């Protein structure tokens, strides 16, 4: 679902793009972004410890370097979260 | 995507029997080891795997059919068919697209299984209707799987019967692969001497042989064709079958493949509704390049060419995508693929002028 | 891990 | 496990030693492994001293 949206960018060609739309989306969006950021981080995350390795490694990556571009609710204990989950993965 | 390392230890953990094979419909995979099956969905990169270990005996062939309406749940997509040595065992299926990939997986036990008999079983496919057919390397005979809602006490809710029935005096011969053709209820056999049969379907529980043709009726076929070739004589064999739906082609029936690479295309016509009679009416022979690592310098009809041969498997995809699977070496497979020159074809002039390019 | 059967009550109606 | 055990008794002497040039060295050669997420999950002072050179 969440691929669909096209909300987070999960590849890095598409972070230009994605980060933009966000500066024109509803607040009622943006307030959300903290929280989908974990739930598809915690995802991606689950879905490692059960080639694809590396196409995970690098969508982890997509989503913090667009967290750490966009500026946004409790972004400070996100993006913390977010690159740790990602040094598990590795 | 790499096969998951745990079932190479699994494949390596075999004793007499492993087997691989696709279900490229939901996108996945499974492997045989013995009395044990795994599926798992190689579009993931952490694939987890969904065993199925209750059956006693050696699994011989596995395949993923349309369930028969009004049996089971709507949440139910597909039937699982497992076929061991033993037992033919009927799982069920709901392959629902949770939520990002590829379709989540769970299986459901059935309490349907009927006794495998005498007749190996190492091909099963499946109509649009649920329609199950089952044929081996025992002989040529094709079963067929019934199954129902209710217990009823004069019949069962699992059943198998023998559609061919053959008397006394037989010859040795098998089955190579089975295909359905659901646009016509049609449903042709290869057997090993490349004999090909064709039944249908006329009622809902009944399946008539309608056509036989051995390889000596193709070779008179083709010898009667303007152009005879080395490539196909008696000593050739038919490797793979691939029908053509009706919505594609009226008379063109079946595709053959030679295991020198040349395609058969034979028409079935009936005298009057099922066809009586099969006839090959046109070959498209194989090219002549063969691959190369450096690049080469690129009217005649080319009736000679052994660049596909040996052919060991083929498939054909509507509309023309062919893949040939030429084994050159015996270590190494290269790949053929060809599909219609559709702009060309398009673009010819007249009618009279078209040909298969 | 095993595959879990869901069971028989369930898959077939009604 | 007590493979464990001699893993973390063995990783407590690297990261726990004040030879700093041994560290130095130590850093070169987890890269040259590709052990990227290793140099990271150091806490000692002399990694980022390292970086940061």
């Amino acid at each position: 679902i969440i691929e669909r949206l096209k909300l987070v960018p999960l590849n890095q060609e598409s972070v230009e793009e994605r980060v933009a739309a966000f500066r024109n989306f509803s607040d009622e969006i943006r307030h959300n972004l903290s929280e989908v950021l974990l739930a598809t981080m915690n995802i991606l995350f689950t879905q490692f410890k059960r080639d694809r390795d590396s196409q995970l490694r690098s969508q982890a990556r997509t989503l913090i370097t667009f967290a750490g571009m966009i500026p946004y609710r409790t972004s400070g204990d996100t993006n913390a979260r977010l690159v740790q989950m990602e040094v598990l993965m590795n | 995507h790499n096969i998951p390392d745990k079932v190479f230890e699994h494949l390596n953990a075999g004793e007499v029997f492993t087997k691989l094979g696709l279900f490229a419909e939901i996108g996945y995979a499974w492997a045989s080891i013995d009395s044990s099956l795994f599926l798992w969905d190689y579009t993931h990169p952490n694939p987890e795997l969904i065993g199925y270990e209750e059956a006693t005996h050696t699994i011989t062939a596995v395949a993923l059919v349309p369930p028969k309406p009004g049996v089971f749940v709507k949440t139910i997509t597909h039937v699982l068919v497992v076929a061991t040595t033993s037992e033919i065992i009927l799982l069920g299926v709901s392959a629902t697209p949770t939520p990002s990939g590829s379709k989540s997986l769970t299986l459901y036990s059935t309490r349907m299984s009927v006794h495998r008999g005498g007749s190996d079983v190492s091909f099963i496919v499946g109509t649009k209707d649920g329609r199950i057919f089952l044929g081996g390397e025992s002989d040529t005979d094709i079963h067929e799987i019934f199954y129902q809602q209710e217990e009823r006490w004069f019949s069962s809710r699992c059943g198998k019967i023998n559609h061919s029935h053959p008397f006394g005096s037989r010859q040795q011969e098998w089955l190579r692969g089975l295909y359905v053709d659901d646009t016509r209820n049609l449903l042709y056999s290869l057997s090993n001497r490349s004999t090909i049969r064709t039944y249908h379907m006329e009622g809902p529980e009944k399946l008539t042989k309608v056509i036989e043709k051995d390889k000596t009726s193709c070779l008179r076929d083709f010898a009667h064709m303007a152009d005879s070739s080395p490539l196909f004589t008696d000593k050739t064999n038919i490797v793979a079958l691939s029908p053509i739906p009706a919505t594609e082609a009226s008379k063109l029936h079946l595709m053959a493949l030679t295991d020198t690479g040349c395609r058969l295309f034979l028409s079935a016509t009936s005298s009057a509704l099922a066809p009586q009679s099969m006839q090959l009416q046109f070959v498209k022979f194989p090219p002549r390049e063969s691959p190369t690592r450096i690049r080469t310098l690129n009217s005649q009809l080319d009736k000679t060419s052994r660049a596909l041969d040996p052919s060991a498997l083929g498939f054909r995809f509507s509309p023309g995508y062919f893949f040939d699977v030429v084994r050159k070496h015996p270590n190494q497979d290269m790949l053929f693929v060809s599909a219609p020159d559709t702009g060309r074809i398009k673009v010819t002039q007249p009618a009279s002028a078209l040909k298969y390019f | 891990r095993k595959a879990k059967l869901l069971p028989m009550e369930e898959a077939l109606l009604p | 496990t007590l493979a464990a055990t001699k893993r973390m008794e063995a990783y407590n002497v690297v990261n726990d030693s004040s030879d700093e040039v041994f560290h130095f060295d130590l850093y070169e050669w987890y890269i040259e492994k590709g052990w990227t997420d290793r140099i990271l999950s150091i806490d000692s002072p002399h990694v980022i001293t390292y970086l940061q050179r």
